Formats: C-alpha cells, structure tokens, sequence
C-alpha cells in the first residue's frame, strides 16, 4: 500500500548570536561513525538504509503537500504560501537583528513582502502541485531521487488492464470499475518477473518432489462417481493415487512413470503392460520401461525366459511378439491441447497439456486406427498352448472393456488436467522431472484403474477449493521469486571464487557461516517456503541455505535492479562523496598557534577551524603530510609536531556545537596522546564561538592559553545566512485527483 | 605430549619378548590398521610325542 | 609448505566431484537392471543411496578440508619428513565405511579461528621449539658426564635402562634430562635390541 | 614489528642473561617410527 507524506523534511536550523551579528543556516543529517581499515561502502550502505528511514523515503510513497498553504490578507495577492521548509518569518526575525546591530534602517514593507513570499505553492500543466520551499540540499537530492524511483512503478489502472489482460480465462465474471477509477485510477504494481529457475535447477529432486507432492495431494480430493486371476485382483483401494499420477503425466513434460512386474508374469501382468502402453503418453515411458514392458508380454505370450530375452532389443523383441500373433508392440505420443489462456509467469508464452488416454481431440477415438482390427488378432489368437484360446479371449475382453471406459471418461479428465495444468508456469512445466522414482503404480491397481475407470464430478465445493489454490499458488511464487533475488544479491556481494590453496578454503568456510549466522538471527531474511523446499530432503533449513548459497556462487543469472536498490545506491554514492554533511572527514591538519594558516572568515567564527581547502602551501613551502599508521608508530612526534603536518589515510570522525556567546574557540580534549604502545587522536569535539573582535582579554587568551590548533575542512552543511536563496528548493506533490486502486483484480471468482 | 598413552615404559622391560607382550597389551590406544579377533588357521600338524 | 588431497574428490575450482558424468551415472543405474534377469530394487536402492553420499560429500566437504589443514599445522617438519619414510594399510569393515558417508557429521571450526588466525595451532606447534632446545641440552650434558660407554658385562637393554637410572640420581636436582632421555628411548625402544642399539648410537 | 620499550633505568644499566642455542629434534624424530607412528596418531587426533 502507498504511503502518502504529508510533510516534507527539510533538516534546516538557524543559529545566530547574541549580538546578531552573525548568522548560519545548517542541515543537521546526524553523526555517523565510521571505522578506519575496513571497506568504506560496506559501512555506507548499512547507513544508507538508516538514512531512508530517518527521511521516510525507504517504503513506497508519494507526496501530498499541496494542501499546505494560506493566502494573504491583501486582495490582490492570491498566491499561496507554503507552510513547509524552514519558515520565512524565521529568515525576517534573522535579517531584522542583523540589522538592528549595523544601525541600519529595519525591513521595509515591500522587501519583507518579497521575504514572506518565497515559500509558494503552484500547479503545472499536468495538474501537480509543485512546492517552493527552504531545505537543505542534500534532503531535497535523496528526497526528489527517492520520488522518481517510486513513479516508476505507479501506473493508469487502464495500462495495468491491458498489461494482464492475456492471463484472464473466460470463466470468471468481469469486474465493474467505477467511473472515477478509470479516468483518475492508479496502481502501483511492480511488473518484473522473477525466475525461479536458479532455485530449480540448483535442486531438481528437491523442487520436483515438493510440487508433486503437493498436486497430488489436492487431485487425489477429486469426488467421483484365467480370467478368475483377473477377476479377483481388482482392489479400488488406491484409485484416488493412480488417478493423481494420470493427471500428473498428462500435466507435465517428460513426467516418468514406472511399473514393477513378479518374477513369474500372468496374464495381469500383461494386461497391465499393455494398458500402460496403449493408455499412456509416450513422453511418460522411458525406453528401459518400454523394453520391459515388452519383454514381460514376450515372456508370458510366448513361454520363454527373462534371461533368453535380457539381451533382446527393442525391434527383436516387436518381431518376436508380432510372429506370435501378437500386435500391440507400440506406444503412442499423446496429442498436445493449448491452453485458452497465457500461463501465469510466462509472459508472451503459449502453454499445452496431453490429452489424457492418448485420445485424440478432432477425432475422439484413440490415437491408433487399428485398435478394433488388432482386438480380433488378439481374440483369434493362440498363446501359450496349443489350442484353447483361453488367454486370447481373456485379453480381448479386458481390452474392449478398457477401450469402452476411457472413450466415456476422456473429457471428465481432460477438464481435470487443464485446470491445474494453469497453476504451473511454463518453466516448472519443461524442468521438473521425476527422479528417484518416487511415484510407482503395482501392475494391479494400473489394470484395477482402467477396467473400474470412475466418471468425474465437478462440484461446487472443488471448483472453489481449486480458486483457493490458485491464490495461494501465486502468492507462493512471487514470495519464492523475491528470495530468489535477495539470495543472489547476497552471494555477489559477500563472496568470491575459490583456490587450491589452504587460506582460500579456511577464508570461505569462516565467511559463509558469519552470513548465514547473520541472515537467520531475528526476522530471517529468507521466507519460511523455500525453507520448506530445502527441508524436503530432511536436512535443517539452515543447512540446506548454506548448501544452496555456496553452489550460487559466480553466477551468471542476470538480476533485475529493483527501485529500492536503487534508493540506497544513491545514497551510499552521496556518503563517500560528501563527508562533511554526515560528520566525518578524510585529513586533519595540526598547526603552532603562532603559524597563520588561512582560514574560513564567511560565519564570524573566532580563529575558526574551518579552513575552504587544506592549504597545499604555507609560508611559501609545502605542509607535511603523513599517514595514520606511520604517525601512530612514530617515537620522535615531538619534533615533527613542532612544525605542523597533515594527517590522513583514515577517516576522522569530528563533532562541534556553535556557541552564541563569544569565548575561546577551543577543543574538548586533547589532541593526542601518547602511549608506549602508540600514538592515538582523541576525539574530536569543537567548541565554537562567535567574535567581537575588539575584546582584548579574549584576544590574548586565544594567543597564549591555546598553544596548538586543529583544522578540517569547512563543513558543506553550514550556509552562511545572506545567500538564504541557495536553500531555495522545488518539491513535486502529484494531483489529489487520483484514486489508488488497492485490489486491482479485474474478475469475480464464479462461474 | 608425543603419546596419551605410551606404547611400553623403558624401564619394564628385560629382553626384547618384553617389548612384543606389552605392545599387544597397549595396543587398543592406538589407531590400529586391523583389529585383531580370532585368529584363522589354515595348517596344523601334530608331531609324535615321547 | 605442504600439500594435502583434498577430501571426498572434490575440486575446490569446480565444487564438484571429479567426475564429470556423474549425474548421468547415478541415473543410469536407476533404470539398469541387475543380479536378476526380471524386475528387481537392486538399481533403484544403489541411486537412492548413491544420491545421498554424493549430496552429503558436497555438503560438508568444506569442513573436513579445513580439518585435515589444522591437523597437519601441529606437526613440525622434522617429524613429517620422518614420517613419510614409513607405510601403511587401514582395513575397515564394510559396514563402518558405508554408515560414516551415509551419516556423514558437518564439522565447524568458526570459534576456533580468530580471524585468519588459529590460536591453539599456533601455540602447540611453538613448544616443539622448546623440545627442541631440551634435546639438545639433555643429549649434550649426558655425553659430558658419562663420557665414552663401555659394557664389560651384561645385555644391552640392560645397559641403557640401568644407564637412565644413574642419569636420573646423577642429575637429581634437574629431572628435565631424566624425562627428555627417556622420551627418545620410548620411541626407539619399540624396535627392541636393535632400537636400543641406535639410542646409544 | 618492534618490542615495547621498558623503564628508563632499564634501558641505561640493564643486563639480561639469555642463550642462544636452538636445538633439533633429528634426534627425537631419528628412528624407525613405524611401531610408535599409531601411538602418535592418536594423540595427533585427540589435539583437536
């Protein structure tokens, strides 16, 4: 759901002295520490996040802030003055004491009206309201990129219609938008696809067995409605569990069923064998299985031994059977049926299913053409014995009744397959395979299904438990999709390749579990269902994390950059390019009080230890410069410091506080102290006062009290009080006609 | 320490039967290759007696 | 510097086994048929199991890499270079083979490492140098004292342990040289006569 | 690397007595190692 700001921040104080002398505008963006000898954009965009949320700019948002004016009393102005930013009245209180301490003549009318008015709000062409208001420049930067990111994602309700109109069946009833929608409507939808390949692939086994377990669970709730060997082994005690398997093969791609027959076949075993060969896709049945299946017929049919037809192939075995009289040799590719609709996740994609029973759609009758002549082969025919034609018969029978029921049932099931063939995506439909074989059907219950073949009923309880699946299915892929992401954002970032060597090895082992410890510890960062997928196998779930990460690593899967992403890069960017505005800084300079170094003269700072640019020069020689590390291990400081250096290679973390009053601009503490061990800088706090510059006691107490100074760099945050236009900044408030549309389904569930 | 249990101490020892007898008696603290148990025989011959 | 195969076959480069076919092995036995001419579970048990030792050997082979690496940082140089003269064969049972890949452990050594850094490896390995100085003091004090060694009469494992009892009364007041002689005559003193032989040597 | 420094009185009279000799384990390592290498083994593992 869109968050809609009211206010806008701004982070801008005015401190001005006693006197009124001076005054300064400053953006207060908080102190942040850095640590010196580590990464310093791994450091920033562990504030960045924090940045976002001290401005409310790390949730989705947009801008209401043109209801924030008043109008003045005169009847000719009727602009609008924006109450946000700095307040202007505070500028005019600013500039009227300023004034009041030269002598100089107050504000007059005509140039406080022109104060008071720089705050306005106006609208554009396209009906946004744009702000004109005082802030800081790196609140207005973070806060106006932060908007632009958002947008991109904010779109016409009519334009998120024709975007998902393709994946909309036509038995749902459309859904009626008010007209205010469809003029003023917008969502905000994120429209990028994530694949859930990377995590398919990586665990076939374990993402197969996880989808079909949980499809069979739901197709196994579908409400229905010699020969003594055959007639005393039909048992429908497992028909709910072969009936999942059909749906499963007709469903899938290259799903692989297999049957195990008895040592010594009969005349079920056959009849099973060849069910499966005539009512069975071909794309289910791998060679091995069709050579067994073969060599089972050949073996009862024609009385020889498994181990005379162990080394037999595939056309021997067709021409043995074939002599014998016997002519069901061959299976059959099943004929594919497109689906009415776009499959969900596969944008620009025509899905298909097999129809169930090798049944073909334009004909309605099987696959094969001569079923009817080789059922009177079969009965005529003499197997096993010399005369009799008791075994014929029996097949025969059984066959005709097999042939009978799935001409009746075929459209009861095809329905069934294309119902849930549509919660699949196209790239679980083309990956999943069956291994381990974890799904088998006993030659009994396979010629028990087709000889006691049950109609199927569609009631109005499964059509709705089937919604209800669909729904959590969506939400299922979209939470996998996400972690998916996170997940390969986090191994780029963190890890590397790997060596033969023994550091390598150690340095991996120590970094992957310091990650995983972090990323399970309070809210895990991964979601609790592909947790369920690695724990399929047994293994714990974080376990099965760390397995999936490390075969992650050096990937080349392309990852789409979110807006969030982009927020904080922007942000990090911003940190190590201006360190003034966040506390910190990269060199420090220590000086002799009686070296005159050239300072920063804009605030009326008493011998300010602001400085525009560290000077390269002074007193017509270059100043010194040395590292942390080497100053820290010097033992002759005392000689160097009395010439003044320059310190830098770390990151000095500094804070000031600007007094009122006038005093001696000094430090807190210290500025270094010596140790046996090494020399450190002590922290660094300012104490800054404003000057008077005729004060002959302060005058001699900053000369002879203070016998060293420090200096940095001029803070960017601090804006001397005359060049007020410079925080003159532009915030865009889009119009307050739209309407947000938070369930953007555009279809009731009833048929 | 080079041994958690050493294999036999020095001064125990009189003659070189000493050292095999309390080698197989200290041999369960080390890492054996093979662990013994009853032994196979595959030839036996009995020689007349006085 | 040494070297050390890495465990279970895997290269570190790869990730995986060393085998490159071996995903279309595993499913080759699945749907092979053996021991019987009919129908049988022999293929589809072997790659049930097969499956599970490959998943754990690359689950947990990171672990017993670094263990090997810390278990070979203790041994000093000398000790090494004497240790490759020697040879041996390990029987184990069929059973115990089968049941460590089945049931392989997952080892973690992250609160041992201090960084990079393994501080009871480091410090272990250290007191082999004040071994080290400990030989070399006790052997030179020994042949100063005792000077060159006669054995008139008696067996030579005699000679030498009823010698580490004179060194021990002799040297009462520093029982280093006592416990330093008698390591090195535990470690040649397994050989027998002849290991005797060479500590007098 | 540098060692620290000491006291001042250290540093202008001080005197340390200190020997230098290294030593070697060749004669401890100088042997047929095949029956005690077992013995060693299990103590190698139970370091760890």
């Amino acid at each position: 759901e869109l968050i809609k700001v009211p206010t806008i921040p701004h982070n801008l104080v005015l401190i001005q002295s006693d006197n009124g002398k001076h005054a300064l505008i400053k953006e207060d963006l908080g102190q942040w520490p850095v640590e010196t000898g580590i990464s310093l954009v791994n450091q920033a965009g562990v504030f960045a996040v924090q940045l976002a949320n001290k401005l409310g700019i790390d949730k989705p948002f947009v801008l209401d802030a043109g209801s924030n004016y008043f109008t003045d009393t005169s009847f000719i102005d009727t602009r609008k003055y924006c109450t946000d930013g700095l307040s202007p009245r505070e500028i005019q209180k600013a500039l009227n004491r300023q004034r009041a301490y030269y002598d100089r003549p107050e504000l007059t009318i005509s140039e406080n009206k022109t104060l008071l008015s720089q705050s306005i709000i106006y609208p554009d062409a396209d009906g946004n309201d744009v702000s004109i208001i005082f802030s800081g420049a790196m609140s207005h930067a973070i806060f106006t990129y932060a908007q632009s990111q958002w947008n991109k994602n904010i779109i016409k309700l009519d334009d998120y219609i024709r975007e998902i109109t393709l994946t909309v069946p036509k038995q749902y009833r459309p859904r009626r938008f008010k007209e205010i929608e469809h003029t003023h409507g917008y969502v905000y939808r994120e429209l990028n696809q994530g694949s859930l390949l990377p995590l398919v692939d990586a665990n076939l086994k374990e993402s197969s067995s996880y989808y079909f377990k949980k499809l069979m669970s739901s197709i196994s709730n579908v409400p229905v409605d010699h020969v003594s060997m055959l007639t005393n082994r039909l048992t429908t005690a497992n028909a709910p569990t072969v009936r999942a398997i059909t749906v499963l093969t007709c469903m899938f791609k290259q799903f692989r069923i297999g049957m195990t027959y008895a040592l010594d076949p009969n005349i079920m075993d056959v009849a099973a064998a060849t069910c499966m060969l005539l009512f069975r896709p071909a794309q289910s049945i791998s060679d091995e299985q069709y050579r067994y299946c073969l060599q089972t017929m050949a073996v009862f049919l024609t009385n020889t031994t498994y181990d005379i037809v162990n080394n037999d192939t595939i056309d021997v075995l067709k021409m043995k059977l074939r002599n014998q009289g016997w002519p069901f040799v061959e299976r059959y590719n099943a004929v594919e049926i497109d689906m009415s609709v776009e499959p969900l996740r596969s944008p620009g994609q025509v899905g298909r299913y097999y129809n169930p029973f090798n049944i073909d759609p334009l004909t309605k009758k099987h696959v094969e053409d001569r079923l009817e002549e080789f059922i009177n082969q079969v009965q005529v025919g003499r197997f096993r014995n010399a005369s009799g034609n008791a075994v014929g018969t029996t097949l025969a029978a059984f066959l005709r009744a097999c042939r009978d029921k799935t001409s009746a049932n075929w459209r009861g099931y095809s329905v069934l397959v294309s119902r849930y063939r549509s919660l699949i995506p196209n790239e679980l439909f083309e990956s999943l395979r069956n291994i381990s074989g974890e799904y088998n059907i006993n030659p009994q219950d396979e010629h028990s299904f087709f000889f006691a073949l049950a109609q199927i009923n569609a009631d109005d309880e499964f059509i709705g438990a089937i919604d209800k699946e669909s729904a959590e299915y969506l939400d299922e892929y979209a939470t996998l999709a996400r972690d998916i992401s996170n997940s390969l954002t986090l191994v780029k970032a963190a890890f590397g390749p790997l060596e033969r060597t023994s550091g390598s090895i150690i340095n991996h082992a120590n970094n992957l579990n310091k990650v995983i410890n972090h990323v399970f510890a309070d809210k895990p960062l991964i979601s609790e269902t592909m947790l369920k997928i690695l724990t399929i196998d047994g293994t714990t779930g974080k376990d099965g994390y760390r397995n999936w990460l490390d075969k992650l690593v050096g990937h080349n899967y392309p990852v789409y950059v979110e807006p969030v992403v982009n927020i904080m890069n922007f942000i990090s960017a911003r940190f190590v390019a201006d360190s003034s505005y966040f506390g910190y800084t990269n060199e420090i300079m220590i000086m002799p009080n009686h070296i005159n170094v050239p300072v920063d003269d804009r605030f009326g700072f008493r011998d300010s230890p602001f400085c525009t640019s560290l000077p390269r020069t002074i007193m017509g020689n270059d100043v010194r410069r040395i590292s942390y590390n080497v100053f820290s291990m010097m033992e002759d400081i005392d000689d160097v410091i009395s010439e003044g250096f320059i310190l830098y290679d770390a990151y000095f973390n500094f804070s000031y506080d600007i007094m009122t009053t006038d005093g001696v601009t000094r430090l807190k503490e210290d500025i270094l102290i010596v140790t046996d061990t090494g020399n450190d800088i002590k922290p660094i706090h300012f104490y800054i006062y404003f000057e008077n510059r005729n004060d002959k006691k302060l005058r001699y107490e900053s000369k002879m009290n203070v016998s060293y100074r420090l200096y940095i760099k001029t803070p960017a945050c601090l804006l001397p009080l005359s060049d007020y236009m410079r925080a003159q900044h532009d915030y865009v408030s889009p119009s307050s006609s739209r309407v947000y549309i938070k369930d953007p389904a555009v279809v009731y569930t009833r048929s | 320490k080079l041994f958690e249990t050493s294999p036999f101490d020095p001064l125990t020892i009189k003659n070189n039967q000493d050292v095999v007898d309390k080698l197989y008696a200290t041999q369960s603290s080390s890492i054996q290759e093979v662990v013994p148990t009853k032994t196979f025989a595959t030839e036996l011959q009995f020689g007349v007696t006085s």
